[PDB]
RNA sequence: AAGCGAGAAGAACCAGAAGACCAGGC
């Protein structure tokens, strides 16, 4: 998919401002790596905000 | 059977993707 | 395989016949459910998922 | 530590030096490199989330660093030009003509083949784009991927050559890991024990004054033990805190007994056996059995729980007989 | 390593007390003294103070990666 | 307003052609001096351009 | 599962309640058939994977089917440290639960008809006590006699036997903890326990809802009370001091 | 069947603490109130930071943390943002965040300092504590000659609950019945405590007798801020996010009986 | 909208009962729920039926009345399926006040009824 | 690994009642109100509170779980009465005493402030 | 395909690109680190 | 009830060591 790998940002909801990295990417749920904390997470597509 | 009598309005809906 | 380990914690609020299972061994492991009229809509909404 | 590439690394934040010290410690200069934090512990039974020997840890001071530590891990790896039949070099992987490349991305590495300080990487991403000539074509992936479960951020990376004159980078991979449930944790008296669970500074008890204890242990682990001088300890440095000085607990010292310590804690204005009237953090009430409370010096043991948690389900198996690999 | 910021106990900032301390030893005051004069009346603050082993003053001694 | 209006004139913007302007009558036409029909200035125009 | 494995106890199945952080998080009364710590133990988790193997597993080898063990004809599990400490507090003469405090523990009480008993003191404010509480955590109407660890063997010989002053020999009469301070004793897993009169004359679900509820509302009561350790409790008056310096002179 | 009338007296008001007391309050609700104190008053606190470099002997993480735990001036304009989760907009913007930042490099030989003076703010009313025109200023890092740190942090609204960072108080010294009356406490040789600070007995005395009418009354607070709020300020935010958070909660009541009347 | 469960035989068919359902609650979400150009009066400035005129805007889309609706936790009814906004069956949510049945529950008849002198119809 | 996110405390996940009422079948007059996102810091105060109401006979709170972020509020009543009247007077004073106490609050900060 | 690595005696910034033995162009050290990336690193301050 | 210009889809789309030894938790 073209999503995955690139760096994206959270611009909605609780995790709003976390840089993260987009392990799987769906139709609707992207599953972002995120920078600050050690984990991965699954959120919604339209939150994301591809950076660069 | 199930008829409607007048149905106004343009119908649909785009929200089913 | 269906196993798994990791180091135990005390729970008073669990009944004697219950554990506490973290999310991410719960999510490793699995059981094959049949599927009957019964549950084929919970099972396809976790197959959707 | 920070120049040393050693494949197991643990550092604590913000280590201390212990309030109630010995005075062999000068010599075995633990003042200078000390491995634990002075805790105000509290010896209670509270929400019997510390009983059979475990510990109830305070969410606030995690959350203000106490205990926080940075695992690093260091993986090496080198080119070998072993023989011209196949030689192996660093380079970022290709689709095209790469053949056994995982499905995890190869985009975090750089043209060179070694990712980059500062990255974030996670279980089973790449870190070493290593490439073997053959005798999807005239080329197999080798390269070296980060630890099963592992998410770390790339702390270094250091290139240089082996004795062999080819190359060898060493790549040191940081972990922040914060004290959470399952973490073990111990006093300087066997007295070792698990995190049952961690209550912010609003749900943990309190003295008349905003004194929540760091650490709860639960009580029934002295008796059996006979830890007492875990006990001691508490009140010494009790004593030392709120006198501004070391306690010292030498061995053998006719000098300072636990009268004198009960003495010198008397003057400052607590019960002389260390005892305190602690509120309950949920309600507010007294609790009627009066806690005994005061700094110990606890520790942070290497064995934590992100380390140990394992699962399974039809994983990988042995190749002689069809039954599941061994270990995590 | 460097002085926290906050006392882990109760919450109150001790990395600004960490200088005005070492000046005060200086200074030939007693820590106890000097853990007055600050202001750390409760034994957390004071336990955060007089425990602190400042590593960070050695990790400096080390030439760093970028000049 | 002013946002529907500017998404509305978008969309008409998108989806016009050239034809739309063979509407309208006695066009100037540049290349003649004088007034045309619409189609016709439009078509000379067209010429002109592609040569 | 624990290795090493002992006995037939030692691997018991259990029901999965997902919780948040990375431990297996087990009942307290549960660890001692498994001869569990929490000092850092590990414990295996196998998932059967069919519905024959679930139900052999839910119908042999469940925790409550497990509580009593043939080996030696008694509990093998009980009540332990933090809640067999408060309950031994908690079901002294001398507890008395305001009306907020009882209501509180019934509220942990998982086995509650809702009803709340009449309080022993009515006057001049309503009180109820320790053992009061304690007979509503006690399930059906079992019938018990045990002797509390401090019940001095003359007392059975002389007057007051029916009437303990030091309110030992422990007596639940109809469900109801008559009178008694329970201990190890009566909580344990020694033969003729409460718990073993529990799994005999109620079902092994009965007994579960027994442990569940003794764990709770003693836990609360406790949190309520307080339980400590200190140099306090290891100091003896001078007097004893000198009595053990000449004895061991 | 109703409220209480409590009253309420401040015994001591400085800009580092202040001592009040509250009468005619039951138990519930001044520990509920001392909990506010402690979890529940949102503040202004470093909650996302952009390393642009960092040369220094600390990692990433240390810094970031370090630069939470740095308390920042929140008196008036925290009313005013909201947070960051509700607010609509993208990454910031100076309705739900205070950007920061850092640009320091060692070119002496002597040790850097890099204290809480270097975070430049985009926002006047909020800024470090020890920036507030005494006590020093906080201490982020040390640098050697030729290490560089430079960053960019965001500040955010948010309180105890979420983080620790968030807790304006340096400690809430929470006190009722000094004198034993209601005996809430058994000490097993009471000559053997001291008197607290709020009690009221001649020295030959222990503990008074027990009051078996008595309820817990005349709650002693010492509410010592960080920095953040002002002493007082922290009370009264309390007081009005506990409110608001009932009256939220009578809302959802409200909705929940209509939703089957 | 207290409670709507819907039979449809289709998802189109169960989205616009839906959605004709929400609109016939007149909730102040469905009316806060209009985004875009929507015009109450016609060219001739003539007020339009209010009603009519979000039945044509929410069937034209419905993205954002879904969105803006609410989910409602659901346990598991049998045969009655909750509706997520995406219009995919959810067991455990579903839109406030939403079941779908599969019961294909399916009035006519015609009940004489009295009227009196003031045209008010009693059964 | 594992660690649950620090808002999941007071941040509802998503589609959550923050408040649901269940009619208690044991007795009469009597309800759960399981409020989510909760914790003794409500509900102590809402339990003393009905607690102070002479028509309530039953008033306890519980959290079922550290871990999870839930609470269950027990009210029983006299037959006039009802819970959910309960739950809702006992709110209704909870909050007219906190503007009372942060009107006097004030009142004693601006005469501490004078003099 | 510069490839600019950090001395560790020297702390020079010199280009290597790839099939080039390591040693510092300016002073001779071998062991070279590589400089931190250009990604985004950010880190919320808990 | 509304009602003021037109649409539809060429081509084709993963990896095993194994053994020994040492330290360590339980
Ligand atoms: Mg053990
Ligand atoms: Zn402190
Ligand atoms: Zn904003
Ligand atoms: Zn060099």
């Amino acid at each position: 998919n073209e999503l995955i790998g690139q760096t994206v940002r959270i611009s909605q909801g609780p995790y709003k401002g976390y840089i993260g990295v987009v392990k799987d990417a769906t139709e609707s749920t992207a599953r972002v790596e995120l920078h600050s904390t050690c984990q991965t997470i699954s959120v919604d597509r339209q939150r994301l905000t591809t950076v660069g | 059977a199930a008829a409607a009598a007048f149905a106004a309005a343009g119908a649909a809906a785009a929200a089913a993707a | 395989d269906f196993s798994a380990r990791t180091v135990i914690t005390p729970d008073p609020n669990l009944s004697i016949d219950q554990v506490g299972v973290p999310r991410s061994i719960a999510a490793n492991m699995t059981f094959a459910e049949i599927v009957t009229p019964f549950n084929i809509d919970r099972l396809q909404e976790l197959v959707r998922r | 530590f920070h120049v040393r590439m050693d494949t197991l690394a643990h550092v604590l934040y913000y280590p201390q030096k212990p309030l109630v010290t010995t005075r062999s410690m000068e010599y075995l200069r633990f003042r200078e490199l000390p491995a634990g934090i002075n805790s105000i512990v509290a010896i209670a039974s509270y929400t019997g989330y510390n009983q059979e020997d475990s510990v109830i840890m305070n969410r606030s001071a995690v959350d203000r660093g106490f205990f926080r530590s940075v695992f690093y891990r260091s993986y090496k790896e080198q080119e070998s030009k072993k023989g011209f039949d196949q030689e192996e070099v660093f380079e970022k992987p290709t689709r095209e003509t790469c053949q056994g490349m995982r499905h995890a991305i190869y985009d975090k590495l750089d043209d060179d083949g070694l990712i980059a300080p500062g990255v974030r990487v996670s279980g089973d991403d790449v870190i070493i784009g290593k490439t073997v000539t053959l005798p999807r074509y005239t080329k197999r992936d080798c390269s070296t991927f980060l630890r099963t479960s592992e998410t770390g951020i790339v702390d270094q990376v250091m290139v240089t050559l082996n004795q062999e004159g080819y190359k060898f980078c060493k790549i040191r991979v940081r972990s922040v890991r914060i004290p959470q449930i399952g973490d073990k944790f111990a006093s300087r008296h066997g007295q070792k024990g698990t995190c049952g669970i961690q209550y912010r500074q609003e749900d943990m008890p309190f003295t008349c004054e905003g004194i929540t204890p760091d650490i709860i242990i639960n009580p029934h682990a002295i008796p059996s033990r006979m830890t007492i001088g875990h006990l001691i300890e508490c009140l010494q440095g009790k004593v030392s805190a709120n006198k501004g000085e070391i306690g010292d607990a030498t061995p053998f010292n006719d000098a300072v007994n636990v009268q004198k310590i009960s003495n010198l804690l008397s003057d400052y204005g607590y019960h002389l056996r260390g005892n305190e009237v602690l509120y309950n953090g949920f309600t507010g009430r007294k609790i009627t059995s009066q806690i005994f409370i005061g700094p110990t010096y606890y520790q942070r043991l290497k064995h934590m729980v992100d380390d140990k948690i394992h699962s399974r389900a039809r994983g990988p198996i042995q190749i002689l007989n069809r039954q599941p690999m061994e270990g995590r | 390593m460097i002085i926290p910021v906050r006392c882990f106990t109760c919450g109150k900032i001790v990395g600004n007390k960490w200088e005005a301390y070492l000046g005060l030893l200086q200074a030939e005051y007693t820590e106890g003294d000097a853990l007055d004069a600050l202001g750390l009346k409760r034994y957390c603050c004071r336990r955060m103070l007089l425990a602190h082993v400042d590593l960070i003053e050695k990790l400096l001694n080390y030439a760093p990666l970028e000049k | 307003i002013f946002e529907n209006s500017c998404l509305e004139t978008m969309e008409i913007v998108q989806q016009t052609r050239v034809d739309k302007l063979t509407q309208g009558r006695q066009t100037y036409d540049w290349t003649l001096n004088r007034n045309q029909p619409a189609a016709t200035a439009l078509a000379n125009t067209i010429e002109v351009f592609r040569s | 599962n624990r290795q090493p494995t002992l006995h037939k106890m030692s691997m018991m199945g259990h029901r999965v309640r997902i919780l948040p952080w990375s431990t297996f998080r087990l009942n307290l009364s549960v660890t001692t058939p498994y001869n569990a710590d929490f000092d850092g133990d590990e414990m295996n988790l196998h998932l059967p994977q069919s519905l024959e193997t679930r139900a052999e597993i839910q119908e042999l080898a469940m925790v409550p089917r497990m509580i009593v063990t043939p080996q030696s004809n008694r509990p093998v599990m009980g009540i332990v440290q933090d809640t067999l400490t408060a309950v031994r507090k908690f079901t002294k003469r001398d507890v008395f639960l305001e009306r907020g405090e009882v209501m509180n523990l019934l509220m942990f009480l998982s086995t509650w008809d809702g009803k709340v008993p009449q309080p022993a003191i009515l006057k001049p404010r309503p009180l109820w006590t320790g053992k009061q509480i304690f007979s509503l955590i006690i399930p059906g109407h079992i019938n018990c006699i045990r002797t509390h660890s401090t019940h001095p063997d003359d007392e059975d010989s002389g007057p007051y036997k029916h009437i303990s002053p030091g309110d030992t020999k422990v007596v639940v009469e109809n469900g109801e903890l008559i009178m008694g301070i329970l201990c190890k004793k009566s909580l344990g897993t020694s033969a003729g326990s409460l718990v073993h009169i529990s799994y005999l004359e109620m079902g092994h679900d009965i007994t579960r809802l027994f442990y569940s509820n003794i764990q709770t509302v003693i836990n609360n009561w406790l949190l309520i009370e307080g339980h400590t350790i200190g140099i306090g409790d290891s100091i003896a008056d001078s007097k004893t001091y000198q009595d053990i310096q000449n004895t061991i002179k | 069947p109703y409220a209480n009338q409590p009253t309420v007296r401040i015994t001591e008001l400085t800009d580092e603490n202040v001592k009040f007391i509250i009468e005619n309050t039951d138990l519930a609700v001044a520990n509920s109130i001392r909990r506010v104190f402690i979890a529940e008053v949102p503040i202004i606190a470093i909650d996302w930071v952009q390393i642009d470099a960092n040369s220094s002997v600390l990692h990433d993480e240390f810094i970031a943390h370090r630069l939470g735990l740095i308390p920042l001036t929140s008196d008036d304009i925290v009313d005013k943002l909201q947070y960051s989760r509700d607010c609509t907009c993208e990454e910031f913007c100076p309705e739900c965040s205070v950007e920061f930042t850092l640009d320091v490099r060692c070119n002496e030989d002597q040790t850097r300092h890099v204290t809480s003076r270097d975070l430049i703010s985009n926002s006047p009313r909020v800024i470090p504590v020890t920036s507030r025109n005494e006590q020093d200023d906080i201490l982020i890092v040390k640098l050697r000659k030729g290490q560089e740190l430079r960053l960019r942090a965001y500040a955010k609204k948010g309180f105890g609950k979420e983080h620790a960072k968030w807790n304006p108080t340096a400690g809430v010294a929470f006190e009722y019945d000094p004198d034993n009356a209601l005996r809430h406490t058994v000490y097993p040789k009471p000559e053997e405590w001291p008197k607290s600070e709020y009690s009221e007995l001649d020295e030959d005395e222990s503990q008074a007798p027990y009051d078996p009418n008595g309820k817990p009354e005349r709650f002693y607070y010492n509410v010592e801020s960080c920095g953040s709020l002002r002493p007082e300020t922290i009370v009264l935010s309390a007081l009005s996010g506990l409110k608001k958070k009932l009256s939220d909660l009578q809302t959802q009541l409200s909705h929940e009986i209509q939703s089957d009347v | 909208l207290i409670q709507l469960i819907v039979s449809g035989k289709d998802e189109q068919s169960i989205a616009e009962a839906i959605i004709v359902a929400m609109v016939f609650s007149q909730e102040d979400c469905m009316i806060k729920a209009v985004r875009g150009d929507l015009n109450f009066v016609n060219r001739a400035n003539q007020r339009l039926n209010p009603m009519h005129q979000l039945l044509r805007h929410f069937q034209k889309d419905a993205k954002v009345l879904f969105q803006n609706w609410g989910i409602e936790p659901i346990d598991n009814v049998m045969g009655m399926i909750g509706i997520l906004p995406d219009m995919t069956p959810s067991t455990e949510m579903s839109l406030r006040g939403v079941r779908v049945s599969k019961m294909g529950v399916d009035s006519t008849e015609r009940v004489v009824v009295s009227i009196d002198r003031f045209l008010r119809v009693r059964d | 690994m594992n660690a649950p996110p620090a808002f999941e405390s007071f941040l509802l996940f998503e589609g959550e009642k923050k408040i649901t009422i269940n009619k208690d079948t044991k007795v009469p007059n009597a309800c759960l109100f399981t409020i989510n996102k909760e914790d003794h810091t409500l509900g102590n105060i809402i339990k003393s509170q009905l607690l102070k109401d002479p028509q309530v006979l039953f008033a306890g709170y519980k959290v079922p779980h550290p871990l999870e972020h839930k609470i269950i509020i027990r009210v029983q009543t006299t037959p006039d009465y009802s819970p959910q009247e309960a739950f809702t007077n006992a709110i209704t004073d909870l909050i007219s005493e906190l503007s009372l106490l942060e009107e006097r609050f004030r009142v004693a900060i601006k005469d501490k402030q004078e003099g | 395909q510069p490839m600019i690595y950090i001395c560790g005696e020297c702390h020079t910034e010199n280009e290597i690109k790839s099939r080039d033995p390591i040693r510092c162009r300016e002073c001779g050290y071998r062991i070279m680190y590589k400089k931190r990336t250009k990604r985004l690193v950010v880190f919320d301050a808990r």
